[PDB]
């Protein structure tokens, strides 16, 4: 448990992300990782770092929760 | 606002079986649900956040589920350091909003309590004042009841009451109830009594002694 | 890792103001929203509202604006919370946390607020002993009344504390404006009066260390 | 690609683990992460980081690799 | 140990188009395979590890396959950044080994080679020194061989020979040859010859010059 | 983020000894592998040995037994590589590397190691101009013999570097342990000897700068 991985966040994209691409959200918070991030995962299962502070990130995340 | 409310603000169980929090909220949040964990002297510890996300440090005996409005918090093989409050948070929408809290007590045994009554120190009475303290110690359940009677009658006026928590060791509670009134007053009546109404008996303890004999 | 440090302890006179604060280290707030929160034993948690560091933002729970101001400094990594006009309605706990998100993954351990018009007050103790109808049991109980003070809190034990076992020392009270405590001690018929028991009240707010011996009568 | 995020390993196991228990192993060798590791994959997809220089993690990777 | 070989140690490409270079190991190597990139003034450069694990700050263009002893890197629509030297290495077991490396040099026409001859300089014979120098340039393909004649009689000692790498610009490729001999030999001969034998032609040029005149 | 510097450059007389350093910074070699490897022209690349910092633990190449020693220091973050008893069979670049699982993804810049008896020696600029059979095309070649000199290297330029198309400037070769090189330039017959065409020599070993006029004749 306590030697899991952690996966981190490094950078984040600059360029927005259309939710039509969007599959899936993961919340980063581990005070291992530089700071709190958001991995997207999209349609074909690539992982993209966002950063939680953005409009759109935070328009997709409650898009994606509302979704199914 | 979202209203998060649950099901009980208290729970008495034993140490080992499996205890279960239950959270309602106003409107669905998504799985946007948090659930906290604070002890008497200190801030919330987040145990729980997207519903299901358990955090690191914390074992693996606690674990949360739900969906829609409906989200319970599950710890199987109870420990003591368990014991404690349990809060649910939303953060699907601002403002955000705790549930009323659900606190955990550790059943046993009925017990009465131990009523002692003292009258007020001389060092007291050279100042004017006048308190009559009064211990209702190791009892259990917690809910007690306290009536304070001069000469015979029931005063609610100069009286201050506080309990303490459960007793790591003991699981049981304790009060303490002070009458407060000038010397003036006090040297007035004769009789003081206090009385404790509690599960244990039909009839209330009663504990009380005359100002006038020693 | 991350901590954050809250001022602790603040005593304000009602309709003033007051700012508390909240350094951290092991994080840099500008990654970050801070959030404050209050908590009264009545009415429970209370979201206020959170500063993006980074901007300077805020969001408030409109139950707040207006007595509530909360502003924050990406040098000295450290948050802050402006409250305006106190009342009485404002004494509680303020926490304040960190959370992007919206959930708070970690908290400062709390500062407690005290809305009074009260000023340093030494305590008086008085002790407690039983009447002469009182002294026929198989253990005795002797008690101590430590009234009058201000501010928090009164640390008390019995015999420089090599008398701990049935020890209750209940929690403070507010009696118009100064505080008032208990504190009872449980031994056994042979040990008092033959034994001493005294009890030891410390108020380091005022300095003052007090020691009261229970003597029968 | 460039906003992708990187798994780490932040400790590092002190108790071997059998090889009947391995499914699979990763090589983490990202400069953003703190140093070198390996990440066993148990039969029940549980993720463990191990010491690369350790002998037996290095015989477990020798056994995964020549695996099938 | 394991001896890795690579298909071939050079291939001419054109820009744009798919290169495919191939190892093949001594002994199954449990994809335990790495690829590296090397130009003329630096250390190689890790393209990708494991067979197929793509180094992060590497094209998407290159890819690695393969397996058991034999593995393929490919490069899609080849950039002139590209052109490189590559050379596969085996990680299984120490000691550890690598390919004998591919050259990839760019494809383009044929082009005969320029070719000059100078006699000493004045201000070496004063030395004691006798340097006949000659330049064979902008050629392609690389492949050339110069011959050095004396008076008519083909000579071998103290000749050094340089080529440079192909040019970025026209992707031709250049030679020196330098014929060396005691001032004294310089002048007991006359006739001094350079011959270039090139692809470009089945006579190989000729460059030539007498001692005694100017 | 990670790299590696290295010696960059060593001349020692064969049947010495010689001690290559390479520092690193962005990473801690104790977490690690370093493995050094030597390149040849004719040869290519050879992987020496390695050597656990944490440990001092290395393994060899058995070809390498008794003739390169590897050594580290984990406080200046830097591994050493000894060669003893050096051969021309020894002179190559040196690189250094990390790499825990065995292949390489961090490198060094490379130290050349000749292995020569040589010293520092001034070079001697000839200059090279056609004879009188030769000047009758359109482009005219001129060009410059740089011999006699060590250790590498000599940049050279035509006209101070404002003449740089048609530039052909060869590698170094070893002459008997004295380097030797040759630059060749063409303009067109118009420009020579019209205008004036120079070469510009320099080899600061020796702290030398040459300046060449080609003259005909």
């Amino acid at each position: 448990a306590i030697n899991a991985p952690v996966t981190c966040c490094y950078n984040f994209t600059n360029r927005k992300i259309s939710v039509q691409r969007l599959a899936s959200y993961r919340r980063i918070t581990s005070s291992k990782c530089p700071k709190e991030a958001v991995i997207f995962k999209t349609i074909v299962a690539k992982e993209i770092c966002a950063d939680p502070k953005q409009k759109w990130v935070q328009d997709s995340m409650d898009h994606l929760d509302k979704q199914t | 606002d979202i209203q998060m409310t649950q099901s009980s603000s208290s729970f008495s169980v034993s140490l080992g079986d499996r205890v279960t929090i239950t959270c309602k909220a106003t409107e669905d949040i998504y799985n946007r649900l948090a659930w906290y964990q604070q002890k008497p002297g200190s801030a919330p510890r987040l145990l729980i956040s997207g519903a299901t996300s358990l955090e690191t440090g914390v074992p693996s005996r606690f674990s949360g589920s739900g969906s829609g409005k409906d989200y319970t918090l599950s710890i199987t093989s109870l420990q003591t350091e368990d014991v404690a409050t349990y809060y649910c948070q939303q953060f699907w929408s601002a403002p955000y909003t705790f549930g009323g809290g659900t606190k955990l007590e550790i059943k046993r045994a009925d017990a009465a309590p131990t009523v002692s009554i003292f009258p007020p120190s001389s060092e007291q009475l050279t100042s004017g004042g006048a308190s009559v303290v009064c211990f209702l110690n190791n009892f259990y359940p917690k809910d007690i009841n306290v009536k304070w009677k001069i000469d015979g009658s029931e005063r609610q006026n100069g009286v201050l009451n506080s309990w303490t928590d459960q007793d790591s060791k003991d699981s049981t509670y304790s009060m303490s109830s002070t009458l407060t009134l000038t010397k003036d007053e006090y040297e007035r009546h004769n009789s003081y009594t206090c009385e404790a109404t509690h599960k244990t008996s039909t009839s209330p303890i009663v504990k009380s002694f005359n100002r006038n004999e020693c | 890792e991350v901590q954050l440090q809250q001022s602790g302890a603040e005593l304000v006179k009602a309709g003033a103001s007051v700012k508390l604060s909240c350094p951290a280290s092991g994080l840099n707030i500008k990654d970050t929203y801070m959030h404050w929160v209050k908590q009264r034993p009545e009415q429970g948690l209370e979201w206020i509202g959170r500063i993006d560091p980074a901007n300077g933002n805020t969001k408030f729970d409109p139950k707040f604006q207006g007595k509530a101001t909360i502003t924050a400094d990406t040098s000295s990594n450290t948050a802050y919370l402006q409250l305006s006009s106190l009342t009485s309605e404002d004494t509680a706990v303020y926490y304040c946390a960190r959370g992007v998100f919206g959930f708070f993954d970690y908290w400062g351990q709390g500062t407690t607020l005290t809305v009074s018009s009260a000023k340093t007050t030494a305590p008086s103790v008085y002790p407690l002993a039983p009447v002469c109808g009182d002294t026929t049991g198989s253990s005795v109980t002797l008690g101590c009344l430590v009234k009058g003070y201000f501010p928090e809190p009164v640390t008390l034990t019995w015999n420089s504390g090599s008398l701990s076992s049935g020890v209750h020392t209940f929690p403070a009270v507010l009696q118009s404006d100064l505080y008032t405590l208990s504190s009872s001690v449980t031994v056994t018929s042979s040990t008092w009066p033959s034994q001493s028991i005294t009890c030891n009240v410390a108020h380091p707010a005022s300095s003052t260390k007090v020691d009261k011996k229970i003597v029968p009568r």
